[PDB]
């Protein structure tokens, strides 16, 4: 199951909807080495826990700004934050970082997708593709 | 502590905020028990409490402000706009029920499934125009209403 | 006021009558100390306490009243 | 003189404020 | 009934409501509140 | 339930026991008095408080008093 | 034997007795056939038949014997008095119902449970509604029932 | 199971309401030498069976006040009734006489409640065990 | 319709009672009887 202490908060209007137990929601974890302030995405400050500490939020981009927040705003940067979409079956579905390594670094065992093999002009006319369904970055 | 201002159900994390309008005990005991939140309640039942209200209340615009205020059928035509608003609200709830739960049936409130909003569209149209013809029929014999309350005929 | 201008052959008046179970022979009995509509007579003692301490108007009463409500508040 | 229809119903809007205060004293009393 | 003073509907009004509305319904809130079979 | 006790007082004549039409109050044995055994109530809670009990005891200020307390179906009597 | 009073339902010691009023044949199809314990019925349909029939019947009181009767609004002072009654009775139906079935609901009776008993109570209030102004539409228009009842028109 | 025969009877109002199959009723088993006239409790007279007889009853009181009747109303005393206690669940537990003595009598293994070790007299006064919830006879 | 015998109400009553209230009553017990899958 997903472990850490909630940071405490007052509460605020920009949290939870019901697409949080309707469709989805996001979790962050992070293990911190003391007791201070952060900005919640959703508006506000909430303080974080010495410790492990988890946060739910509605979308992935803002548990992914808590991160950039994380690892750019705090002297000891915190860069072991865990990001995961939960499920209202149960499931816990792990993000990122999904190799174990941030992405801006390389790392042996992914697997090139959305790469094309051809430059961006030598793309096909799209009247040679008439009524294929597909588009020319497609093909 | 002192401060009113807390948390929606203990999560700090969910939007919304625990406050004395929103989640005052008066707020709980109030909006609980209103006919859509009232426990133990068919759907057909609230409905009928959800309409007569309604259709009770809105005999007023077109009764004082309608084109026909100013004529012998005032009374008339306040009824004739509330009847057809009830319709038309009528209309609007079973097409919603229609809409909304086309699929699974949930197991928890009888209200939020196919046959309990549909009993609720009926209980509604019932109430509704209930109500409004005992809000007309209070208004176009308000004199023996007047005459009562003051014991006129007595 | 009117009990103010002769306070010896008036009676006072306690509060109006709305009792929709009145026929005209009581609304017609109880319309009594000047009034025109039906109402007790005060017997409290009420009319001659507010003259001996110097109200003279139903305006003063009034305001009173309200500053009773706001110091019940 | 007598008083006015308008002096009546802001008695009235005013002793809406004890009313609510009356209603909040005892609900504190109650628990 | 009728009377002289301002605001002669206010009894009209307020007499079927502090002798039928309010007592009906304090009954019907302290009956549904006395029978609450709820925690004791 | 109501609350009923018995006191050193208690001789064991066993005439609370007899009188008693709900079958509270047992013997048991005892050393205090010259018949031995000592009047006890097991169950109090099938009492009704009809205070057969204190009427039948002869030892002048009763060894057994019966307390009527809370209130049941079984204390205030009722076959409904 | 030829003794007509038995045990009920051969038990002699439950405290009733098999009677020609309690346990005859007839008392046992009549009021088993009853809305309120007629097999099959939705509690809707009880509340809506018993309704009918007490809104009918509650109209003759104040409006023969009331204190309109011997005004020119002697109909409409009947029927204001058993709308209101009626209103008054639907709430004590619908309290009465919200106190008993608080806890656990029954595989039983239907109509003993808040969900029945609230279906009931809303029947009721439309069945009760409904024959008090069927009965003072029949009595305000008098003239034409006893004109087609005689054939004065045709 | 409760077994013995009920009692010929041709039914009466006296006997048991919805208490008896909502809440409890109580239950009278006694054996019978010869086929004899008792009266009920609940009113009237009833007719018990020679050897086991059953009889169901709306309260301890009437099964005890019945009990009573068979000991000193017959000159053959049936001394050997047992009163139970009966649930709509269906569980039976047995009443009286509860160690197979009847409580006139002393019997070993009886343990003495509701005795109290001071006198009448010597129970502490209300005023030093104010706010503590508890009677002078409670402590 | 009328009638100078006594109690003239009673036609007017009683007609409509013996020609709808008792047949449509009887009928409908009857049909009701005539379909119960009770026992045989
Ligand atoms: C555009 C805004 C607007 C307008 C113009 C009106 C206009 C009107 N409203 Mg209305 N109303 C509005 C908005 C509006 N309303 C809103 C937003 C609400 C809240 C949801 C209401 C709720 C409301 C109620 C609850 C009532 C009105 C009534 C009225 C009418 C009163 C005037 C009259 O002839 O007195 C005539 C006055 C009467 C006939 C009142 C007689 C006394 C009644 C029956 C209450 C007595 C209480 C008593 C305990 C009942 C006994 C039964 C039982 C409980 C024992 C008038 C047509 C009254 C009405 O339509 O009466 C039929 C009325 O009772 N209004
Ligand atoms: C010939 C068929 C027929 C007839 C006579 C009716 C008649 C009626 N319908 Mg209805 N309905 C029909 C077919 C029909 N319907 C179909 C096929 C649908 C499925 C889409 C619906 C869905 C529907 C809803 C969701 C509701 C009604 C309601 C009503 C009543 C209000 C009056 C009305 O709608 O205007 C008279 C209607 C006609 C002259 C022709 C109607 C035929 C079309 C297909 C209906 C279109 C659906 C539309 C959303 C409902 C009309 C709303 C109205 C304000 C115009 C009336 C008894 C309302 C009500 O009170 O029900 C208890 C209500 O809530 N109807
Ligand atoms: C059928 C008998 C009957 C009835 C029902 C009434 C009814 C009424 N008369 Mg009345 N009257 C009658 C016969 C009757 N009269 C007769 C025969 C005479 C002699 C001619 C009079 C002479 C008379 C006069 C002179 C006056 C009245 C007034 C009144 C009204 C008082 C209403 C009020 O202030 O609030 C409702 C009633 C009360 C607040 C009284 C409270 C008493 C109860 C027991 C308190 C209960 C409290 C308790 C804790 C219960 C819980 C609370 C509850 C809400 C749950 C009311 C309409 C007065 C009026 O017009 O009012 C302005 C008035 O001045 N009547
Ligand atoms: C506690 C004092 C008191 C008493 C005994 C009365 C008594 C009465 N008032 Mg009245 N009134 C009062 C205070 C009081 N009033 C105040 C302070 C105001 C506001 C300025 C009014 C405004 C008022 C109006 C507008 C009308 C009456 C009317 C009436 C009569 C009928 C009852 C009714 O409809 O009430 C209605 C009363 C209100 C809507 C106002 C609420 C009254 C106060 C604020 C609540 C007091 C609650 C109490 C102290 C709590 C303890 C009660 C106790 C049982 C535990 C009756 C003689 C009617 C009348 O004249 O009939 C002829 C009427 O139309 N009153
Ligand atoms: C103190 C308050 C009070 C008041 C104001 C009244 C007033 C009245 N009583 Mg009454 N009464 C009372 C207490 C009271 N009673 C008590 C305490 C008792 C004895 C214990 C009685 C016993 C009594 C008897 C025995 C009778 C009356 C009757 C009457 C009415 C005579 C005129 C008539 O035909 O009414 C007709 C009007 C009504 C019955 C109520 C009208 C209410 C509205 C217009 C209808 C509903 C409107 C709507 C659906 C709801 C509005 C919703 C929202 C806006 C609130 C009159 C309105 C007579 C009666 O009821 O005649 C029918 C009658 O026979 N009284
Ligand atoms: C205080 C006691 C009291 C009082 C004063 C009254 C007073 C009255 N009752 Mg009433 N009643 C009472 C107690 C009381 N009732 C009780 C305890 C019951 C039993 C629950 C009834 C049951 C009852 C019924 C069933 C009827 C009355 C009717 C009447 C009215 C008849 C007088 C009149 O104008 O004739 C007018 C007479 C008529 C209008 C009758 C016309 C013929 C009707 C419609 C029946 C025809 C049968 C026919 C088959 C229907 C066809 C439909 C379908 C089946 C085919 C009168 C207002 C009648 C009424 O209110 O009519 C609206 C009525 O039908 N009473
Ligand atoms: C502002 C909210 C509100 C409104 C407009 C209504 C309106 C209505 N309710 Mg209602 N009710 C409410 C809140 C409300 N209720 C709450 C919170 C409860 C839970 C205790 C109830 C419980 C309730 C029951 C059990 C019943 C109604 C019924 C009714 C209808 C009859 C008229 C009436 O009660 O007088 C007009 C009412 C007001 C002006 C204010 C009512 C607000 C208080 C909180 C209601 C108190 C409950 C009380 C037992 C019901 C009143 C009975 C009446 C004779 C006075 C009417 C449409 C009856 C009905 O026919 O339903 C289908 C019925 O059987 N209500
Ligand atoms: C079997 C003989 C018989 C016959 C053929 C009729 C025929 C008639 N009666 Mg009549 N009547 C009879 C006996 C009979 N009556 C008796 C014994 C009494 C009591 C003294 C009455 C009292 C009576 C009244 C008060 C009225 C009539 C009226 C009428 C006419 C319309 C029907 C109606 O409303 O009945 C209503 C009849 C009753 C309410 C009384 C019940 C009749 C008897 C007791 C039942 C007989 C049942 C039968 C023998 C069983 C076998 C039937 C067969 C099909 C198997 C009709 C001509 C009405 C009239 O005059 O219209 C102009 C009318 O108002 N009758
Ligand atoms: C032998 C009994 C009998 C009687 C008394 C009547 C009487 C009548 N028929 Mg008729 N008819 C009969 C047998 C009978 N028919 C048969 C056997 C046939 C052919 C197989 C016909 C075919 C026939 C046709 C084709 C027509 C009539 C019509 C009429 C009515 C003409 C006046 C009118 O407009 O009524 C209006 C009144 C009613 C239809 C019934 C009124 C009943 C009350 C007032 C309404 C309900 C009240 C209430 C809700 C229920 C009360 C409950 C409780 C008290 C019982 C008249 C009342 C005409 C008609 O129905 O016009 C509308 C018509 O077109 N008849
Ligand atoms: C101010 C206030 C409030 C509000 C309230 C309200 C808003 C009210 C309203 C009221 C109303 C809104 C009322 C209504 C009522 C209704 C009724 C009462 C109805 C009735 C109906 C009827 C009666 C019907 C019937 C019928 C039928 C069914 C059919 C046949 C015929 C008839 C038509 C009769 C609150 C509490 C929130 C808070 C505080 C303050
Ligand atoms: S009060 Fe009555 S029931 Fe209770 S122990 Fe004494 S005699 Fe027995
Ligand atoms: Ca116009
Ligand atoms: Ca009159």
């Amino acid at each position: 199951e997903l472990s850490g202490q909630p940071p405490k908060f007052g509460g605020s209007t920009g949290g939870l909807l019901s697409k949080a137990n309707r469709e989805e929601k996001y979790a962050i974890t992070w293990t911190s080495a003391s007791e201070q302030v952060f900005e919640m995405p959703t508006g506000g400050a909430a303080i974080m826990n010495e410790g492990e500490n988890l946060l739910y939020l509605a979308r992935k981009e803002q548990c992914l700004a808590l991160g950039t927040q994380l690892r750019t705003k705090f002297k000891p940067k915190i860069q072991d934050y865990k990001i995961y979409r939960v499920y209202p079956s149960g499931e816990v579905q792990y993000l990122h970082p999904a190799d174990g390594v941030f992405p801006e670094k390389v790392n042996e065992g992914r697997e090139a997708q959305g790469t094309k093999t051809r430059r961006i002009g030598q793309n096909p006319e799209p009247v040679t593709i008439k009524f294929s369904g597909k588009a020319p970055y497609e093909v | 502590s002192n401060q009113v201002v807390q948390a929606y159900n203990g999560d700090p994390f969910v939007g919304h905020l625990s406050t004395p309008i929103s989640d005052s005990a008066f707020t709980r005991t109030f909006i609980g028990n209103l006919p859509a939140y009232r426990k133990g309640l068919s759907p057909i039942l609230r409905g009928l409490e959800v309409g007569m209200a309604h259709g009770y209340f809105l005999i007023g615009p077109w009764t004082l402000l309608g084109p026909l205020r100013d004529s012998e059928y005032q009374y008339i035509g306040g009824l004739i706009g509330a009847l057809a608003l009830i319709l038309v609200a009528t209309a609007a709830l079973s097409s919603y029920g229609l809409v909304t739960f086309q699929g699974e049936q949930g197991s928890g409130d009888t209200l939020q499934t196919a046959d309990g909003w549909s009993q609720f569209a009926a209980g509604f149209f019932v109430g509704g125009m209930g109500g409004a013809f005992v809000a007309y029929f209070l208004l176009e014999n308000l004199s023996v209403v007047d005459g009562i309350f003051r014991g006129l005929f007595n | 006021e009117q009990w103010i201008k002769d306070p010896l052959n008036i009676r006072p008046i306690a509060h109006a009558i709305w009792d929709p179970h009145f026929g005209e022979g009581a609304v017609n009995a109880f319309t009594q100390a000047g009034a025109s509509n039906p109402v007790n007579i005060a017997y409290s003692g009420v009319y001659h306490w507010f003259y001996t301490i110097g109200m003279t108007t139903n305006q003063e009463l009034y305001s009173g009243a309200v500053f009773l409500l706001v110091l019940a508040s | 003189m007598a008083l006015s229809d308008t002096q009546i119903l802001a008695a009235l809007v005013v002793a809406l404020l004890p009313a609510f205060l009356a209603f909040r004293l005892s609900t504190e009393l109650y628990k | 009934m009728d009377g002289s003073y301002a605001a002669s509907y206010l009894p009209w009004i307020l007499i079927p409501m502090v002798g039928w509305l309010f007592p009906a319904v304090t009954m019907g809130l302290l009956f549904i509140h006395i029978e609450s079979e709820g925690e004791g | 339930s109501h609350s009923v006790k018995i006191y050193d007082t208690c001789i064991g004549c066993t005439q609370c026991v007899r009188a008693c039409p709900l079958d509270v109050l047992e013997m048991v044995p005892w050393d205090g008095c010259k018949a031995a055994q000592i009047a006890s109530s097991p169950r109090t809670e099938d009492c009704v408080g009809c205070k057969r009990c204190e009427t039948a005891c002869p030892t002048d200020f009763l060894s057994i008093r019966v307390y009527l307390g809370a209130e049941t179906t079984r204390s205030m009597g009722l076959a409904y």
